[PDB]
């Protein structure tokens, strides 16, 4: 049978997490300027 | 810039950083959906013959 | 077999997902009235 | 009305926006769990047999 | 402390909880993998054979 | 002779972390009630 291939959503996920890291990233940054 | 001027971009960078894992979770369902769906399309006929 | 049916939490993941979006909705207004 | 008051409010509907995410990750969880024992109980026995 | 020092306060507990959310979910796309692999490893091969 | 699939060990890790997210914002809810 064809395996399952869902790594098209896995990696888009994987994308956006980084992405919300770096936002918390970003937040914390502004915090430690206070 | 003011403590209250930092404080409200704090802010504003968190929940852009919760609307990245809204984002996450809406496709980790898409995620599950397709594997239910190929268990149900691809196995389970297979497995029923 | 009987088939697998998850798709009750599925849905209702995505009824406490829009949930969170509209209090995310909410806290960027009143950040805005600042 | 004050700014102070309004960060605070902010805040506290961020939290409420992440309790959600937190339920539904529970519920994510759950809903993997199901596929496991859905191999495990009827896909896993049905290819031994 | 401060109310200015309390808000912040607030707001790194509310990223802390979205960290350990970002987390959460690196470990449900690891769950979600571990499935599909062992679908495509495991029972995949055996139907066929 | 097919292993059953066990991701007990991630998804209770899943569950502590998800345990952990919700003290931070326990504390976070704490502090703004001391404002
Ligand atoms: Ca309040």
């Amino acid at each position: 049978l064809d395996p399952i291939d869902i790594s098209i959503v896995l990696n888009k996920i994987k994308s956006q997490l980084e992405e919300s890291k770096e936002w918390i990233r970003r937040s914390n940054k502004i915090l430690d300027s206070i | 810039r003011s403590d209250i001027e930092k404080l409200k971009e704090a802010i504003r960078d968190t929940n852009k950083a919760v609307q990245s894992v809204q984002s996450s979770i809406g496709n980790l369902i898409v995620a599950i959906k397709s594997v239910q769906d190929y268990v149900n399309k691809e196995i389970v006929p297979s497995i029923a013959r």
